[PDB]
Order: C-alpha cells, then sequence, then structure tokens
C-alpha cells in the first residue's frame, strides 16, 4: 500500500537535495578560490620574512598538487644562511621553529590583527636567532600590539616593559612590573 | 643563568640593613643587565628569600631580605 | 584598537587580584616556569570565549568564583560597538553558574564571541599564537599544515556550512529509510 505522506516526504527530500547540492557546490568554490588567493598572498611575503628572521638565506612555498586546490598540501623549502636549500622536513630543530615563525609572520602580513599574544612561540629557537626575532617584533610593533610570554632573554631585551609573574607564596602568582622604555 | 646574579642581590641585601630600591640594587644597569636582575628578583621571590613591595604598575620596587 | 588592561581574580593561580596595563608596543610577560605567566594567555583566551577557579594552596583555601575583565581601547571603532573603551567580563561560580558582560551589561557568551568574530577576530584570526601552531606547521601530515593555510584563508564558515548541508542530506535520507522500514513491517 502506498501512502501520500510518504510520497510527499520523498518529494521533499528530492527538493531539498536540489538546493543543498548548490550550497555544497558553492562552498567548494569559495574554499578553493580563497585558499589559492590567500596562498598566493602569503607566498608573496614569505621569502622576505624568512630572510629578516634568519639574517639571510632564502625560502619558498609550493603547492604539493596545484590541480587539487581543495586538498593540496603545502611544501616549504628553505635555505638558512650557510646551509643547503632543503625541504623543511630536513632542517634543524631550531631552523624548523624559526621557519614556522616566518610563515606565521607572513600570515600576519596577509591577515593583520591589532594585537597578537605570542605565548612562548620562540622556545625552540637557536639562541643566535633570538635577537632577529626580537628585533622583528620591535620593528612591527608600530602596526601590531605584541604581548609576548617568553623565557628567552633576547626577546625580553627588546620589550618596552616587563611583567614578572612569580609564586612568592606557594600556588599564588604575584605580579611586578618594570619599564625598559 | 641568573644564580650568579641572585648571589649578588642576597649579598647586597646583607651589606645594607633594610630596604633597597630596585633601580639602586645596581649603581647603573644597561638594558641587558636590568633584565637578568629582574629575573633574579623573581626567582628570589619564588625561593622565599626576598620580600617585594610595589604600589602600582611601573612604580618603584622595594626589596627586603627575609632571613 | 589595542588591549588596555587585563584584570584577573580567582582565575587559576591568580588568587590575589591582578591588573596588567599593556603598552601599545611590546609587553613581555616573564618569570619562573610554572609560576603563572602562561595563565595570562589562558585568561585572555577564556574571557574572549575560546578547573578554572583557584583550587587552594598551602596558605589559601579554594575560591568561590573566578573573574576576568579585558579592557580594550576602541578609539578607531575597530569593534562594532559604540563605545570608546570596551570592557569584556567573564565570571564563573563554584556552583557552575556563569556571567558574561560587555561594558557592564549582562550578555551571553555568544555576544562576546560574535563581537570579536564580527570585527574580524574570530577563531581563524592569528591574534593568539602558541607553540601549538608551530607544531601544526611542522607536522609530517600534510593536512595539519594545510589547516593553518585554511585559517589564513578564512574558509571555516564555508566548510562548516558545507558540512551542515551534507549532514542535512544524510539525516533526511536516514529518516526516510527509518519510516520505510516501519511501514514495511506493517505490510
Amino acid at each position: 500500500m502506498r501512502y501520500k505522506f510518504l510520497s510527499e516526504q520523498k518529494e521533499d527530500l528530492t527538493e531539498a537535495k536540489n538546493t543543498l547540492f548548490q550550497v555544497i557546490e558553492e562552498m567548494d568554490e569559495e574554499m578553493t578560490k580563497r585558499f589559492n588567493d590567500t596562498f598566493v598572498q602569503i607566498r608573496s611575503h614569505f621569502d622576505q620574512v624568512f630572510r629578516s628572521l634568519f639574517g639571510g638565506g632564502r625560502a619558498e612555498l609550493r603547492l604539493t598538487d596545484p590541480n587539487d586546490l581543495l586538498h593540496s598540501g603545502v611544501e616549504i623549502i628553505a635555505q638558512p644562511p650557510g646551509k643547503k636549500l632543503q625541504n623543511l622536513n630536513l632542517l634543524s630543530g631550531g631552523e624548523r621553529a624559526l621557519t614556522a615563525i616566518a610563515l606565521l609572520f607572513s600570515i600576519l602580513k596577509v591577515r593583520p590583527v591589532p594585537f597578537c599574544v605570542l605565548d612562548q612561540v620562540e622556545a625552540a629557537l637557536d639562541e643566535a636567532n633570538v635577537f632577529r626575532f626580537a628585533q622583528y617584533l620591535k620593528k612591527y610593533s608600530s602596526d601590531t600590539q605584541f604581548i609576548v610570554i617568553t623565557h628567552r632573554k633576547g626577546t625580553m631585551e627588546e620589550a618596552d616593559v616587563l611583567y614578572g609573574v612569580t609564586m612568592q607564596e606557594s600556588g599564588v602568582s604575584k605580579v611586578i612590573s618594570v619599564k625598559l622604555e | 643563568p641568573i644564580e650568579a646574579r641572585m648571589n649578588e642581590i642576597v649579598h647586597s641585601l646583607k651589606s645594607r640593613g633594610t630596604r633597597i630600591n630596585f633601580m639602586d640594587l645596581f649603581p647603573y644597569e644597561q638594558k641587558e643587565h636590568l633584565v637578568v636582575t629582574f629575573l633574579a628578583v623573581l626567582e628570589l621571590m619564588k625561593n622565599q628569600l626576598v620580600l617585594i613591595e610595589q604600589e602600582h604598575n611601573f612604580s618603584d620596587i622595594y626589596i627586603t631580605g627575609s632571613e | 584598537m589595542f588591549l588596555k588592561r587585563l584584570d584577573v581574580i580567582g582565575f587559576k593561580s591568580f588568587a590575589e587580584r591582578i591588573s596588567v596595563d599593556f603598552v601599545k608596543g611590546v609587553t613581555a610577560v616573564v618569570g619562573p616556569n610554572g609560576s603563572g605567566k602562561s595563565n595570562i594567555t589562558d585568561a585572555i583566551r577564556w574571557v574572549l570565549g575560546e578547573d578554572i577557579i583557584f583550587a587552594g594552596s598551602d596558605s589559601r583555601k579554594r575560591l568561590n568564583l573566578a573573574e576576568v575583565t579585558l579592557t580594550l581601547d576602541n578609539d578607531d571603532h575597530f569593534l562594532p560597538i559604540d563605545f570608546h573603551e570596551v570592557s569584556v567580563t567573564r565570571r564563573v561560580y563554584r556552583s557552575g553558574e556563569s556571567e558574561f558582560l560587555i561594558n557592564n551589561q549582562p550578555c551571553r557568551l555568544k555576544d562576546i564571541i560574535d563581537l570579536f568574530m564580527d570585527s574580524g577576530l574570530g577563531k581563524e584570526a592569528f591574534s593568539i599564537i602558541s607553540q601549538g601552531k608551530v607544531e601544526e606547521i611542522l607536522s609530517s601530515k600534510a593536512e595539519d599544515r594545510r589547516s593553518i593555510f585554511e585559517e589564513a584563508a578564512g574558509v571555516l564558515k564555508y566548510k562548516t556550512r558545507k558540512k551542515k548541508a551534507e549532514n542535512k542530506l544524510f539525516e533526511t535520507q536516514d529518516n526516510l529509510n527509518r519510516v520505510e522500514d516501519i511501514l514495511h513491517e506493517l505490510e
């Protein structure tokens, strides 16, 4: 036995499918175009930001599969000064960390923010690279307010002020502050 | 390393008898020196060896030994 | 816009009231590992809407309430709200109750989240960056690094809408399948 309410449920399914497929299609179109447009803009900054942080060298971004803009990975190829040009997978731990920071700071040039909280992002840097990371923050603090949680002395030396957080009595954080500028 | 700095603050706390302004803990301090001193004081606070007083943010900081 | 002030009471290790005045340039937060400097970032994350109450120490008993207020300069009207200074307040009580306020006016958590999302500082904004994002970039899995590029591209709302539509289609077909099954056992 056939039922009208079932026939109507099937018609409604078919109708919803026609519209929802169009939504899904447009979402795929938005994601592919915005991914690629943004990738091009980030890439346009990456070599310069890398060189500012490393003090030289060069670096590149490359789509793993340029014809699959919905799923392609991004290859990062970088040459720290004094080293070979290599895939990021083969660089040292400190070089890898600083290259990731170079990508993040290139993203900030494409998608700026009024303030940026950096929570110990430079923990893994080689000590010799901290000063250029800290100088980068100072240079671009005119356009982005930087709030930097850090345990690297070179980063602190470029801050405008320091807030010190320490547990004088166990479990209870005390806060003191000093201006360097 | 801040333990070497921490040494000097404890020693300079015993030579003096009472309070010390943070800016006076060292006659003159370059920006690099100030940072390590600041970190030293925070560590001494954590080891319950120094008492700190500060009224507002960026006001003068007064240091006192604990004994 | 920039951050003016972070006031914290009863949040994690901040049993005593804390008030951090940020400068417009570089504010560094430092101190012994584990002494609470990382709870500054957590307090900012928390009040922006993205185990909280002090649980006691040797000298102190646990608190009944945690409160964070973040004060923002809005001179350039970056935030879509008609105030020169914006205050965002989040509170949580021992009992599980929560309160949210914008410029001292009670609101929902969604109102705080929407205020910052509408200004362009939603989930995908790189306004807070921790070692987690470095880890994502450095992953051996291609999709982990791609996710960082997807945040930069602001595709989250399109991906979420696509999934919502895909879920609607599935649920509609599943309901029809279930009805047809009931009707079949009636034959």
